[PDB]
């Protein structure tokens, strides 16, 4: 199923259902919907890791990975996927015939 | 006809602010619609900034090698008559 | 609808819907309004989040994401719904006949 | 209306709504408004941040973005309001016809 | 068997093999489907690591490798696993004979 | 009023207006006399903040922005209005008619 | 002998004598088969080292070279062992008589 | 008054009149003498900043920009200076005509 | 004897002296079997090294060499024995007559 | 006396008497066998810095350059050695006459 199939293309239950058929809709191929959905979800890092990344509060310290990061590896998701729709997609040079009419 | 004269290309900065400072074309897509033409005179001078850049667009020979087919055709058309 | 999914992609609850008209009034291509949305959005940073990225109190400690990496990864996503507007409006190359009429 | 617009681009409550319409005066396009006053806000940086950017009392710690940090920020913002204004006021390249009176 | 030597090129039980007869399906070449699947595996760094790549409680102290360093070390794999395939499917130069029919 | 647009182009409270009236009569371009208010308020900057950009006594500890920060950012500022001044009072190329007198 | 050689090769006792064959069989030159296996071994490296390389407990510390540096390693080895198939099966160059048989 | 302009686009305070006269009739352009000035004034940082830039006593710490970064933003000045007297002796390129006499 | 110089090329006993016989008959030139069984003997480190370069236990603190370095210090060393064979077996280049039977 | 001026060319008596002799016999210039001998004294830091190149026990803290920078030493005479005897064996460029035969 191509839902399914673009869930497991990310991550299953960040996104609401009526979302993934919106992407669906968008692109035919499903690489193209994937990495669409892969920037909205980079999107979402503003909220967590933006606003705190790295706190330490008595000996408890906890250290996360900054928003640039994550984003990052998010994109590199992105442009992966983009990348992989192109070439299904591409298709070889070709040398073909050509002919005009004359009498 | 479409490419025996030759055609100047402008590498400019900005066209539009060209158009509209030179030719007074202040709506040059319209100007593009109504089929208008710039005039020039033919004695011109130019001053670009430092990066833009202009040059002729030339052809060797527009005719290639028609002349030659002619020439063939010619003298088939002779052959064929037997005309002296 | 368009408003939702421009909320989608320009993060909810930031603006009220009126900008929100006016953005998808700018720009037919919902991606182009996305990317000026963004673009306003990361103005927005120097409030919601402020310069003063990390401070410690008592046996708090805090380190927030910088406001240049903010607003660097709000103006990154501009740019991507800006490519994503080009390339979705961009036709590829053209050969095309030519012809003069003459007597 | 524009003012309102303006004071959207331009984040608001800085600067008194005289100077707003001196902007507004300056340029016909509200990008370019918003880009000069932006550059006019970098400028604030100096009592805000170039005095204390990073200070410490007692336990009490507290780092903010440098000035330096800030105002290539405020510059960005400028640059793109630019480079927007310019993009709007941009037109293609053109070919046209040539046509000189002759005999 | 050429699951199970997918589920060797590929690390065990992260996938269930519902999927990894899919990848064996998508492509003929085992490699490019070890690549897909690498990929895929990239994907689910999010959760099984998470971002929080360093802690500290009590007197326990961890430090785990970054999410952008582990993506970025299965997208290496995946990388190989590709040109692999290329190089299986490579083949080198030709010179050949060219002849048209002519009374 | 061209003084009251130049302070605001160039901070207030820190040069009297005899100096302003001399700047917007050097040069009746207002932004190239803000360049140059800019400039020579970037000089003043080495006895209101001084080479001491950081010092702690007792429990209090600030650290300011180094002299060196602050004169390259009043430089920029500088530079800015300075191709402001150039652009506004820039022109596009040009392409005119030439003739000689003959008989 | 070949399986010996081969797990002299590929550092020992960390993939059973089963997929040796396999390697065995895949690659006809053992050096490529090597490869092969440096590449499969670097993917423990996830679960080795990747959730934990740097960990301190009380007063005991202890630090491991990260995921990358050991995949690197790794990929160098298969990278060298690699490059020693292909030298093995290199051959120079060639100058050699061409004739055309005529009438 | 010439000097005092020179003396307003001079930090003042270090130089007493008899040199500021110096390099008022030294150079005609005021802006030559103001960068010689700026020169002269770096020279001086070699005392104040170059035998100490950052000590601390007791809990007392107090740290300046060292010897370096000061020469390098009074060159800077200078610099600045110089090159606002080029300009201001500048002129634009220039297509005049030629003639020889002839019979 | 060429056993002896090669387990000099070598420090003793990273191989058993068997597999020396293997490494000197794989190549007649005694510098390219030091660089293959130094590679080989780069693939030990793993072993005898380990990935944990640092390690405190108690008032105990050691930092070994990373594997890292090692494998990169053994490659060196292959990389200059492998020049050497090749040097030792280089010839200069030639100029030599050319002839053609002709009647 | 070749064997004390080549033990005087490299480290002294690190190595025993018998492979001074062969290296001697290796190469008849001194300066190429100092550098043989050179790199193979580099192999031995293996043993001495590479298993620990720093250490702390109690107050007791001893550093040691990285196994990498002796090697690197190493080479660097190696090499040093080998130009020279480069140089040695180096003659300047020639113009020969050439005469052929004829009648």
């Amino acid at each position: 199923e191509k839902l399914r199939l673009l869930l497991n293309d990310k991550d299953k239950k960040s996104f609401t259902d009526e979302e993934l058929n919106l992407f669906l809709e968008e692109a035919d191929c499903i690489y193209c919907a994937a990495s669409q959905g892969w920037i909205l979800k980079s999107l979402q890092y503003e909220n967590t890791v933006g606003e705190m990344y790295e706190y330490k509060v008595g000996q408890e310290t906890y250290k996360s990975s900054s928003i640039k990061d994550l984003v990052s590896v998010a994109y590199q998701n992105a442009d992966k996927f983009k990348d992989m729709c192109t070439n299904k997609k591409e298709k070889g040079s070709f040398m073909l015939g050509i002919s005009t009419e004359f009498e | 006809k479409m490419h025996s004269t030759p055609k100047l290309k402008l590498k400019l900065t900005d066209v539009a602010s060209f158009l509209a400072h030179n030719f007074g074309v202040e709506d040059p897509v319209k100007f593009a619609k109504e089929g208008g033409k710039i005039n020039l005179d033919g004695h011109e001078i130019l001053f670009l900034n430092k990066d833009e850049e202009a040059e002729f667009v030339e052809v060797k020979s527009a005719i290639g090698d028609a002349k030659e087919l002619l020439k063939l055709l010619f003298y088939c058309i002779v052959d064929v008559s037997e005309t002296p």
